[PDB]
């Protein structure tokens, strides 16, 4: 069998949430064979929930579970910042430890994004190449709209960014000629 | 008429047994029954039988077949076997 | 304390068969099983194998019965990881995992910081730095880059307060763009994957 | 299978002949064991 | 031992002592008697 | 990597009861048949036992049975060897051997470095460094050295490119002579057995 | 008790018994058995 969980969930900042967890088997001895495991983004994953029905040293309180028939679910109460990650759950009844098609676990929070620009240097120039750096941070939402003036204007972006400041960001390289860098520029920047 | 595969894994396959006192008896019907397969699930330190032949054994039918899964010592192994008498055979599990 | 740090990350070309380990201390690496989880970047975990220190007994999953062999060293406490005929498909994350007291044998207690195996055919191009009108901070650019792993300093590490680096870009072109910037100096860029290093002054 | 079979392997024919993969981390059971079988014929034959 | 005793062995004749040797697994060392089955008893070697 | 490695060099009287031990890495150490072979100065190889280190289970040729003993520790993977009641006769090269994946278990896949073994009653005798129309090259000279694997080398061994050794001469008073150049400075002459360096400059 | 019932020790027969008296410490007294070590268990007194 395989482990099925749902790909996307939301949730609130002090609210609770749950998150399903379906397909497991059962072997001779009962069936609390369930385990979850959190894994941050860019980090290692942790164990979170084993033996549902205990907890590991060191884990919060505020994670449970229950079993019902061959559907677990993890309940949170309290949600914050640092729950805001990945979560999987495994089984072990047959000697064989799966796991399942990972869930997203999503709060809402506070929201106006910080805009930058910066020039390129005379390095770049030398080299026949010539790229705008624009930079978007301070942003909650996972959405950003990024674009250039000349009208409206090769250019790259990336949505997802890092949360060490419990914030996202953004980055966009303009990449021109320094013929058609010297021949007017604008960062246009669009949220929510 | 029937081809259903029998599950002889959550038995040699499972994680964990349970205790001594607390025996797991699973029934197992409706089924065929392929010991062939048993043989390299997992090693055999012995597979004594009573009354039933331990190689002709896929040429036969049962009414029902149940399953004891238990762990015991290793210096308690011959306590487990009909008439045999012990802390086992006494107070946990007596074959008849 | 316990600790169950990897090997570093590696980067070969498909067919080159590396080796990763694992270094283990805080406990008796002699009666705890210990194995490796592969998870491809944006999927779930993938559990390979694992073994036993005192005898080396493996139990592989159908999944991996000869993509993948599990060796172990209980003379040093160290776990290894080998392959062979390395495909273009095989690049992803493996993190370990050992036994512990927690619950029964096939329960992962712990794990490792993990280990990023990068297989590809682009020969590992080199990367480039470049300097960067807010003077108020200073930044560089780090582009022409195939390996996303990119390591970046500032003044040989002496800034460390304030300093913040955005995520990387993929361009059109099938190469990677980033930058990092400092609040106000050298930045250094250190591509450990192509193994070049390159210092730039704002 | 019913179908008919050739020098190559295919999905109803299979060399008959299979590997042991003896290893010494197995436990009692799969371990490689010796036998020597050593017939005897006592009758009333000429003995040597 | 069938029919002879394992110990008092030193003390009797034989027509022809004929001796078998081969390696097989450690689970199925009780295929290997007269009027045993399975695959080494039906395909490998079999005792009358 | 997989390494094996013996013990140094000894030489001793007859009936000082020397022992010489083994380590080996890189593999499991419980697994595979280790063992010696002797080998006489003049004659070829001759085997002597092997042991596995997994139990107390050994074995030995006919013609060593009761002349030398075996022995193995698997906590710490090294072999052992010990003699009683040593004889002018038990002077050999010693080498050990694993059973490795090339063969059967009996058949020898993998050799040690060697260890030198003599057996005399010279106690030893200390050696004599001496230095040697060359317009060029300079050499120096060992006399009164009993013991064989006398080593010379020049400046410390910062000097290898033009450097020769040429072999023993045995003198008619029962002690050899060597002499080591140089192409063109000072000789080290290292008497191990006696841990005797002496510095000499042509 | 290993072996014997503490039960059935009172009516089973035995040729010869054997009573070790000694003193240890408080947070040793889980050494004392078959299969244990620590300092008891191995210099001063073993059990097989």
């Amino acid at each position: 069998s395989a482990l099925t969980q749902p790909r996307s969930v939301s949730g609130s900042l002090g609210q609770s949430v749950t998150i399903s967890c379906t397909g497991i088997s059962s072997d001779v001895g009962g069936d609390n064979y369930v385990s979850w495991y959190q894994q941050h983004p860019g980090k290692a994953p942790k164990l979170m929930i084993y033996d549902v029905s205990k907890r590991p040293s060191g884990v919060p309180d505020r994670f449970s579970g229950s079993k019902s028939g061959n559907t677990a679910s993890l309940t949170i109460s309290g949600l914050q910042a640092d729950d805001e990650a990945d979560y999987y759950c495994c089984s072990y009844a047959l000697s064989r430890v799966v796991f399942g098609g990972g869930t997203m676990l999503t709060v809402l929070g506070q929201p106006a994004p910080s805009v930058t620009l910066f020039p390129p240097s005379s390095e770049e120039l030398q080299a026949n190449k010539a790229t705008l750096v624009c930079l978007i941070s301070d942003f909650y939402p996972g959405a950003v709209t990024v674009a250039w003036k000349a009208s409206p204007v090769g250019v790259e972006t990336t949505t997802p960014s890092k949360q060490s400041n419990n914030k996202y960001a953004a980055s966009s390289y303009l990449s021109l000629t320094p013929e058609q860098w010297k021949s007017h520029y604008s960062c246009q920047v669009t949220h929510e | 008429n029937i081809t259903n595969l029998c599950p002889f894994h959550e038995v040699f396959n499972a994680t964990t047994f349970a205790s001594v006192y607390a025996w797991n008896r699973k029934r197992i019907s409706n089924c065929v029954a392929d010991y062939s397969v048993i043989y390299n699930f997992a090693p055999f330190f012995a597979f004594k039988c009573y009354g039933v032949s331990p190689t002709k054994l896929n040429d036969l039918c049962f009414t029902n077949v149940y399953a004891d899964s238990f762990v015991i010592r290793g210096n308690e192994v011959s306590q487990i076997a009909p008439g045999q008498t012990g802390n086992i055979a006494d107070y946990n599990y007596k074959l008849p | 304390q316990m600790q169950l740090v990897q090997s570093g990350a590696e980067v070969k070309k498909p067919g080159e068969s590396l080796k990763i380990s694992c270094k283990g201390s805080g406990y008796t690496f002699s009666y705890y099983w210990i194995g490796w989880v592969r998870q491809m970047p944006g999927k779930g975990l993938e559990w390979m194998g694992i073994i036993y220190p005192g005898d080396s007994d493996t139990r592989y999953s159908p999944s991996f019965q000869g993509q993948v062999t599990i060796s172990a060293d209980k003379s040093i406490s160290t776990a290894y990881l080998h392959w062979s005929s390395l495909k273009a498909s095989d690049t992803a994350m493996y993190y370990c995992a050992r036994q512990g007291d927690l619950g029964d044998w096939i329960l992962l207690g712990y794990w490792g910081q993990g280990t990023l195996v990068t297989v590809s055919s682009a020969s590992t191009k080199g990367p480039s730095v470049f300097p960067l009108k807010s003077t108020a901070a200073l930044g560089c650019l780090v582009k022409d880059y195939f390996p996303e792993p990119v390591t970046v300093s500032w003044n040989s590490g002496a800034l460390t307060s304030g300093v913040h680096t955005f995520p990387a870009v993929l361009q059109s072109s099938g190469l990677y763009s980033l930058s990092s910037v400092v609040t106000v100096y050298i930045c250094n860029v250190n591509h450990k994957p192509s193994n070049t290093k390159v210092d730039k002054k704002v | 299978g019913n179908r008919p079979c050739n020098g190559v392997a295919g999905p109803n024919c299979y060399s008959p002949l299979q590997s042991y993969g003896f290893r010494p981390t197995y436990g009692v059971g799969h371990q490689p064991y010796r036998v020597v079988v050593l017939s005897f014929e006592l009758l009333h034959a000429p003995a040597t």
